[PDB]
């Protein structure tokens, strides 16, 4: 949308970063199942590399943009120009804890 | 009455402790309408950055809450040894010998404090990789033949910060207006075979030109990509495309930032798939085989700062200033020191030098006496040769 | 970025009354700095500094914001449509130490060495040759409405 | 818990922040844990909300 | 005493200049044939090299034999080498310089203060030649006679990049070098130049006069050309590897540009301060012996 882009880019971190899947075993096993094509949205995939978690590196990119969205926020008491830096750095820390 | 003593006195001991050895950062330019103190930190391509300076707000006992009330003692109910010139008292002058040794058993815990750590993650360096298409421009192709492809996502979360640190110019977007000799400016600017795509379908030239260079052109997304390119051999297809993993080793290739002997390939190579965690097993397990030695106020140190180390990524850890509004500076040359252009994986000039030995070492046939694949046979044991 | 900026405008003045022709009394050749060390924006300054460009003359920066209108000036240049002056430009920033001079100065160098010889001057020193640039922008800073009479 | 780096959870500026989290951070339990792993493929014959 | 031939030291096979290339013992010469250069938008214009300063360093009472070679290789292409400027032993090379001293430089590369048994030794005349310029490396670091150790470089980047062309007019782009490259190439390379005898090429460059001088400059072009390009590495920016094929090219940017930097790097052998300003000393000498 023309004039709101950080809303649009803000939105786009909560795109799913898994994968849909048939239920190949399901069908074989002719399992009940009311869709006439059944699937399942599995919400991630194995680790390919071996080093790098493309799970990881996207939340590193999720808490990149929310650090610079806490960043740009605006604020007038000396309290919240505290608590963003603070909130920045609790970002940070997540980032690892997520890895 | 106080201020002979603090200019004629005072004033030699900031001077001499400005020398000392661990003083060793800019305290002021005496412009407080400009002085900014200079903002390092250790940023990893693979994690975020850590502040040197930070409001972390732990007061080191104290240390950090400034009361200026302090000036009122001085200005009235302290001595000087020079204010005091009827009694003439001696002025001291402390050997060097308490703080240069303490200075120096610091440098020397903190020194090889990294040490395992360092050596893991020089090993792992050229490890971080990037998911990649291969699509076939032309018939009998190998899979691994092609033109390659990876989407923006990737570029962003792995090649463009090393990128940074490695200091080239961006690489050039490809409009399919573009000639190949374009391609290889960029390629020749930015040493990383890499272009990102903009927009438009690519001619066929550029295309075997991307094929025949193995340049990775960087796709926005995978949405119909056959579109993208003149495929006049009508050979490039949308279902016909081979994925795999691409190496950060398989890309750059600078010396100091990332290890990519054949030796250390190899050695990668017989590795299992890593967790972050499983790292840090090897570096705990790594440190533990070699308790290193410190003297007593080494120890002293060590345990005033004095645990985790653990929180912060060392994938391609550099050092690098960030502005004040928070994006990381690449390396300037004529600002930044020039120790900060690489950490050398932060090992001495030495380690690096007999790392070299030892990876002819490594990769010795002579010690390569784990061996795989057998085969079983049911025939006599006639003349028994190993061979 | 200040004190750089000064100087480039004595140096553009002072071009500017040498390529009328007038004898003047230039207390050095080469009014503007030469950066030995600095930041990126400074580098910029000297660069189109140096080019002692056609926009100075016709008065198309204005001067009241003087380094803002350097460094954008030096963006243009960064990316102009002739090619000439873009790869003259581009050659400046990446060698800032070198000092970049018109022949016509030069042999004002010469002049001042064969005078006394043991003089000091930059060591580091290159001889471009000033690009001609046919845009001759109308002008004026100041009050006044324009009243144009329109063909 | 790991919610916080030290010692963040100690610095006075943290405050309005740390019990910010604290207000979100539920305690864990394997049941409550276990439900929402299976709410993700079992069916759903009442709108969640 | 080894007599100098109608060439110079150089044409003896015991003195060849020979870098270690793909299992064999390369000529320097055709390890340059694989060089390639990237040029750019800058230019190198090379100035006027300043007249060697008249004072020769004093030799002081040393009673030892000085090993001045392996200074010499060491402060040039030493990949460990520094404060080559604090011993100041290059000045050693001055008690060569009197006429008929009872100083020998020895084909080890040492400054013997007599003559010995049983070891081989240079024509000493040839050898107050060299010293009669070389000595003056001795100071390299006094502040009345430091080289620029800026603007010498644009001659070696004429001498190593330079096309005929460019030699001839006296101005090149600055170029960005390039070879198809093994592991650890350029401190294969220095290591192997280290190894040269090169005080064979310094005596020759010094001693050799008229047509036979100049055949000398042709024939051992390629070799001067080797030590400038170790000399170029070690003041290069940067020295990037490009993967290209499953072939690596490696790539210094830039030849002719002194950086400066003393910062070291796995790369390429790296200089101090003082062996900036040695080297520099020693290009003021080496070229304005080449330019006659
Ligand atoms: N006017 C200029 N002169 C020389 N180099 C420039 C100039 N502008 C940009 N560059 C180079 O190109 C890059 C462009 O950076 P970018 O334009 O995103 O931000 P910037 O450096 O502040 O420039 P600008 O002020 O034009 O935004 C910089 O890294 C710089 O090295
Ligand atoms: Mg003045």
């Amino acid at each position: 949308l023309a004039g709101a882009n950080t809303i649009i880019a803000i939105m786009r971190l909560f795109t799913p970063q898994g994968f849909l899947r048939t239920d190949d075993l399901a069908i074989a096993a002719n399992f009940p199942r009311a869709s006439r094509n059944p699937q399942t949205y599995i919400p991630y995939t194995n680790q390919r590399g071996t080093v790098t978690n493309e799970f990881a590196s996207r939340f590193r990119t999720i808490v990149a943009t929310l650090a610079n969205v806490v960043n740009e926020r605006a604020v007038q008491d000396d309290m919240q120009k505290a608590t963003r830096s603070c909130t920045k750095q609790w970002l940070r820390h997540l980032e690892t804890q997520f890895d | 009455n106080i201020a002979v003593a603090h200019t004629d006195h005072l004033s030699v001991v900031y001077a001499t402790m400005s020398n000392f050895m661990l003083n060793f950062t800019n305290n002021f330019s005496g412009n407080h309408a400009t002085f900014k103190p200079d903002q390092y930190v250790i940023t990893s391509p693979e994690g975020s950055y850590k502040p040197i300076i930070e409001r972390q707000g732990e007061t080191v006992d104290g240390l950090t809450i400034i009361d200026t009330s302090i000036v009122w003692p001085i200005l009235c109910q302290c001595t000087y040894p020079l204010v005091r010139q009827s009694i003439m008292e001696e002025i001291v002058y402390p050997d060097p010998s308490t703080t240069l040794s303490q200075s120096l058993s610091v440098a020397q815990v903190l020194s090889k404090l990294t040490l395992p750590d360092a050596f893991i993650n020089m090993i792992l360096s050229g490890g971080d990789s990037v998911v990649m298409r291969t699509y076939q421009t032309e018939a009998d192709d190998d899979l691994d033949e092609g033109i390659r492809m990876t989407t923006y996502d990737q570029y962003l979360s792995h090649i463009r910060e090393r990128l940074h640190i490695t200091n080239v110019p961006d690489p050039i977007y490809i409009t399919g207006a573009s000639t190949p000799d374009q391609i290889a400016a960029s390629v020749q600017a930015t040493h990383v075979a890499v272009v990102l795509y903009q927009s438009g379908v690519i001619n066929g030239p550029a295309s075997t030109y991307l094929r025949e260079n193995e340049v990775l052109v960087v796709m926005p997304d995978y949405y119909d990509v056959v579109s993208r390119f003149a495929n006049a051999n009508l050979q490039m297809n949308n279902n016909r495309y081979h994925e795999s993993v691409l190496e950060i080793a398989d890309i750059f290739d600078q010396a100091d930032f990332i290890q990519t002997s054949d030796a250390v390939r190899q050695l990668r190579a017989l590795m299992p798939t890593l967790s972050t965690s499983q790292i840090r097993h090897a570096i705990e397990r790594i440190a533990q085989i070699t308790d290193v030695d410190s003297t007593d106020y080494g120890k002293l140190t060590l345990r005033f700062l004095g645990t985790l180390t653990r929180s912060l990524k060392m994938q391609n850890a550099q050092i690098r200033r960030i502005r004040p509004d928070g994006t990381v500076l690449r390396y300037d040359d004529q600002i930044d020191i020039e120790a900060f252009r690489w950490s050398r994986y932060f090992l001495d000039e030495l380690q690096l030098r007999r790392l070299s030995v030892g990876l002819r070492l490594i990769t010795n046939p002579r010690i390569a006496r784990r061996f795989n694949g057998v085969r079983i046979m049911y025939l006599t044991d006639d003349d028994p040769d190993p061979d | 970025i200040d004190h750089f900026a000064a100087k480039i405008l004595e140096d553009w003045r002072q071009k500017e009354k040498l390529d009328k022709g007038a004898l003047v009394e230039a207390d050095r050749v080469i009014q503007r700095l030469i950066p030995l060390s600095s930041s990126t924006y400074v580098q910029r300054l000297a660069a189109i500094g140096a080019l002692y460009p056609n926009e100075f003359t016709e008065n198309v920066l204005d001067l009241s914001r003087l380094s803002t209108a350097l460094l954008q000036l030096s963006d243009t240049y960064y990316q102009h449509a002739n090619d000439q002056l873009r790869r003259l430009y581009r050659r400046m920033y990446n060698d800032s130490r070198t000092l970049y001079m018109t022949q016509r100065h030069q042999e004002l160098l010469l002049a001042q060495i064969t005078a006394d010889p043991n003089i000091l001057l930059y060591p580091y020193t290159y001889i471009f040759t000033t690009i001609p640039t046919s845009m001759n922008y109308i002008s004026n800073t100041g009050q006044g409405r324009i009243k144009h009479s329109l063909t | 818990k790991r919610y916080f780096p030290e010692n963040l959870e100690q610095n006075q500026s943290a405050a309005r922040l740390v019990s910010a989290v604290k207000a979100r951070a539920s305690e864990a339990d394997i049941s409550s844990i276990h439900l929402a792993i299976a709410r993700e493929v079992s069916p759903m014959f009442n709108v969640h909300e | 005493m080894l007599q100098q031939p109608t060439g110079g030291y150089t044409t003896l096979e015991q003195f060849a200049f020979t870098i270690r290339n793909d299992g064999t013992n390369a000529t320097p010469t055709q390890f340059l044939q694989l060089l390639s250069y990237e040029a750019t938008e800058n230019e190198l214009v090379k100035k006027t090299i300043p007249t060697p300063e008249t004072h020769l360093p004093s030799a002081r009472n040393v009673p030892g034999n000085v090993y001045i070679e392996d200074a010499i290789t060491q402060a040039l292409f030493g990949i460990s080498a520094q404060n080559v400027n604090a011993h100041g032993y290059f000045s050693r090379l001055s008690a060569l310089a009197l006429p008929n001293t009872s100083a020998r430089l020895g084909l080890d590369g040492v400054i013997y203060n007599s003559e010995t048994i049983n070891i081989p030794f240079y024509d000493p005349a040839a050898v107050a030649n060299f010293a009669a310029t070389y000595a003056k490396l001795g100071n390299a670091s006094t502040p009345r006679y430091r080289a620029d150790m800026i603007d010498i470089y644009a001659h070696v980047g004429l001498e190593l990049a330079g096309t005929d062309a460019e030699r001839a007019a006296g101005v090149m782009p600055v170029k960005r070098a390039k070879f198809d490259s093994w592991e650890g190439s350029l401190i294969s390379l220095s290591r192997d130049v280290v190894n040269w005898k090169i005080l064979a090429f310094l005596i020759d460059l010094c001693s050799l006069e008229g047509e036979a001088l100049r055949a000398f400059k042709t024939r051992n072009r390629d070799v001067f050309r080797m030590m400038l390009f170790i000399m170029s590495t070690a003041v290069a920016a940067n020295v990037v590897n490009r993967k290209v094929t499953k072939r690596v090219d490696r790539v210094l940017e830039y030849i002719g540009v002194n950086s400066m930097r003393t910062a070291g790097r796995t790369a390429t052998i790296t200089y101090d301060l003082s062996r900036h300003e040695f080297a520099a000393k020693f290009l003021q000498l080496t070229f304005t012996r080449w330019n006659a």
